[PDB]
């Protein structure tokens, strides 16, 4: 038979479920909905663990519960209390005889120790991964620190023990590599010399290795805390997103400048020169699986300023028309193509995160926080499996680091990089439209004649890398 | 054989837009969405009794994409230009989105409709009155819209393919 | 693309964890933390296919020892760790391999069998050992360090070629 339960009166947990308090999806259950009574027990449950519930419900539970609630919570259910003596136990124990305690050995080992292991598990997990929390509580901290301090008994010692000193850790807070990273590539601008950096003059090759190496450390740096409650698109983003708006301010920032290295390029052969050392920029950030650079340049080719050149896209090369096409088609029909190469190629990539802000914030904003079921308000968790379903996702592609070399000067000077200068955007990219009209003016107007303005040599090295021993 | 009309709503951020094209294509009578679904963002209607097929871009979230913009725009036959009634700012800033669309597209007299969008309970603060003299001076239909009774959200779509049906 | 749930097991402190935390992040591990049960994820092509890797890291202390029904239930195929400097740990992989028959009621579960920490010289349990262990079991036997990433890719990715071929 089952494990008979404290009473219901002094342990909560211990409640039969009902329709009045957990319903689930139609092998383990999928919770639909449920009480955050019902949730949390079934986070610790004691028949089997879920670490995919654990990581949902640590991303998004504070839409329902306050960080405070949720430690007094699951120290509630970690303190369990122990059935009373049998009948056998009881006759034993009146003859002089060591009872057996069957039923509470039976109990410590399939219903306590399970259900305090996983609620440990929450805390290490909620130290480990969440520790936002208590970085912007300092007493929720010293509360988690005096629980687990005081966990006795030497089933969880070990755990404990453990947790202890990750948390310690945690308050004062390596890659190896299969192979060795390529030779960093140079072209015009030698080593050392960053007052000649510039579109041309930096190897297409180390551009596009750099430009990955720092939009996949943006991507990387984006935590949960930033997405989760559609907190980027509110009056406190800048203090509750600031990783996610560097990364698409970098991301804006890096198209504006492929516009205006663009149009500031009068000479029309010249320019040709430009829109061509773009899209190699674009085949290598395609071979690296760079699809937020890969998106940064589509943009740029797709830009008021810059769509309307029909005499430098004339002059492209039929294969390099042919490549910037091919991205074009990743974005559209809603990116249905980009979406099924992400979810083909082999990592390291750069995902762009455009598309996961959008189903966030429509999953947030399409679906109720509570069901109304029998009087009772449950909480409607399939909602939040769904957002932990997209963290999870962006998650998955955060691992993988690139085995590509740092350039610290090549990396500097894309950090720095400010195209629109003390400009406001309005002003900027009225201005970028007005150069495009300058150098290629509306029919009938006469195509004009620009001088050149680039001293070196516009042949591209090409985009194959190079190997000396 | 049915027109397909691609549709593009365009506003502030932060402020509710979203809830249009959600109500729309939700199921109308239950109040769940998955925006992940391969087609959540097309839907059949019948419109003056011909029967078309909406296919909406809603890039709600992707504001601070501001270099985007364009790309999206140049996707769309018509445009929804979405304020909150309660964000004066988002009011403000419809005038730079028309002016954004009209050269993206190339044309002075591009399909749109301008939307005052009701999302919560705080005070309004720009006036029907207001709105309705702004869709004037453009040329415009405006059509107010509730982000939680449903109210007005058929209409804005159904006025904008009847502007492009008779652009 | 095809998900596989893989799930990596064997005694306290033979590193599991360090192996899944080197193929999932390219990290190795220093501290002994002992897990309680952790879930990772990596999208990855194996013989020119895109896969989903599920991976179970587990708990191998003994005082977690009654929790494992509930795991080896949903695995799909089972890394079996020892350490090569740990006698012990060799001698607990036929529990490990008895229990996952038992529950998946099944005497040809895809298993790799691994022996970790090969950077260290220290050895004390024979690769002849190992390997005849494995042959006893029909399975291979691959040789790892979580720190030098050594075997690492080679056992999770045969293990989901075993999945693949089941
Ligand atoms: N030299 C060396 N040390 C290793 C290797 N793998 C793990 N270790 C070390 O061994 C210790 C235990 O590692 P860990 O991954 O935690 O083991 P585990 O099997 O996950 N333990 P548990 O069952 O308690 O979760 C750590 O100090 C770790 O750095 C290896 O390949 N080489
Ligand atoms: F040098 C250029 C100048 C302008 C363009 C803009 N553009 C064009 N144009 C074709 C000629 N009429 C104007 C539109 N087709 C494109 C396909 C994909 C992408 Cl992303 C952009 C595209 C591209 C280049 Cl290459
Ligand atoms: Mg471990
Ligand atoms: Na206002």
């Amino acid at each position: 038979g089952q494990m008979r339960l404290p009473s219901a009166d002094v342990y909560r947990f211990a409640e039969p479920d009902s329709e009045e308090n957990i319903i689930f999806e139609e092998g383990i259950p999928i919770i639909k909905a449920g009480t955050v009574i019902k949730l949390i027990e079934r986070l610790t449950y004691h028949m089997y663990a879920d670490p995919n519930f654990v990581r949902t419900f640590l991303t998004t539970y504070r839409s329902f519960c306050k960080p405070q609630e949720l430690l007094s919570l699951i120290i509630e259910r970690f303190e369990i209390p122990e059935p009373e003596p049998t009948e056998a136990d009881r006759i034993a124990i009146e003859n002089g005889d060591q009872p057996l305690s069957a039923e509470l050995k039976r109990f410590r080992k399939e219903y306590i120790q399970p259900v305090q292991l996983r609620v440990l598990n929450v805390c290490r997990h909620w130290v480990e991964h969440h520790f936002y929390d208590f970085e912007r509580d300092a007493y929720l901290l010293q509360r988690m620190e005096e629980f687990i301090g005081t966990v006795r008994g030497k089933a969880m010692k070990k755990w404990v023990e453990s947790i202890t000193k990750i948390i310690q850790r945690k308050k004062i807070a390596n890659i190896t590599f299969q192979s060795s990273p390529p030779t960093v590539e140079w072209h015009i601008s030698r080593p050392g010399h960053i007052e000649t950096f510039d579109l041309l003059t930096l190897h297409p090759i180390e551009i596009a290795r750099q430009l990955t190496l720092l939009e996949s450390d943006l991507y990387r740096a984006v935590q949960p805390s930033e997405l989760v409650g559609s907190v980027w698109t509110k009056e406190d983003k800048e203090i509750n997103s600031p990783n996610l708006l560097k990364m698409i301010r970098h991301t804006t920032n890096l198209t504006l400048w492929f516009e205006k290295c663009i149009v500031e390029t009068e000479n029309l052969e010249e320019r040709v020169a430009v829109v061509s050392r773009i899209i190699e920029i674009l085949q290598v950030f395609q071979e690296l699986n760079n699809f937020n650079g890969v998106l940064e340049v589509v943009s740029a080719m797709n830009s008021s300023p810059v769509y309307r050149l029909d005499h430098t896209f004339e002059q492209i090369p039929s294969r390099q028309k042919k490549i910037l096409e091919e991205a074009h088609e990743l974005s559209e029909d809603h990116y249905k193509k980009y979406l099924a190469k992400l979810r083909s190629i082999n990592p390291p990539c750069v995902p762009f995160f455009g598309i996961y802000l959008t189903n966030i914030l429509k999953t947030e904003e399409g679906n109720p926080e509570v069901l109304k079921r029998h009087g009772k308000e449950l909480i409607n968790f399939s909602k939040r499996r769904k957002v932990a379903e997209i963290t999870g996702e962006i998650q998955q592609y955060q691992n993988q680091p690139y085995c590509l070399r740092v350039e610290s000067d090549i990396k500097r000077f894309f950090e720095n990089l400010n195209p629109m200068g003390n400009s406001m955007e309005k002003e900027f990219t009225d201005y970028l439209f007005n150069k495009s009209l300058e150098i290629e003016p509306r029919n009938p107007k006469p195509l004009p004649r620009f001088p050149k303005k680039y001293s070196y040599p516009l042949k591209s090295p090409g985009v194959r890398p190079s190997n000396p021993r | 054989g049915m027109t397909e009309y691609k549709l593009v709503v365009v506003g502030a951020g932060g402020v509710g837009k979203s809830a249009l094209t959600i109500q729309l294509i939700q199921n109308h009578f239950v109040d769940e969405y998955d925006p992940t679904i391969e087609d959540s963002y097309r839907k059949q209607v019948v419109i003056d009794g011909e029967t078309c097929l909406l296919d909406i871009l809603d890039t709600a979230g992707q504001e601070e994409y501001s270099a985007m913009r364009d790309q999206y725009m140049r996707t769309g036959e018509g445009f929804l230009c979405v304020f909150a009634i309660n964000n004066t700012k988002s009011f403000e800033d419809i005038h730079q989105y028309r002016e954004q669309i009209k050269r993206v597209k190339d044309s002075d007299d591009v399909p749109m409709v301008l939307v005052g969008n009701k999302c919560d309970l705080a005070a309004r603060t720009v006036e029907s009155r207001q709105a309705q003299d702004l869709a004037r001076s453009y040329g415009i239909p405006y059509i107010e819209t509730s982000a939680k009774t449903r109210q007005g959200v058929e209409d804005a779509f159904y006025t904008l393919v009847r502007e492009i049906r008779q652009h």
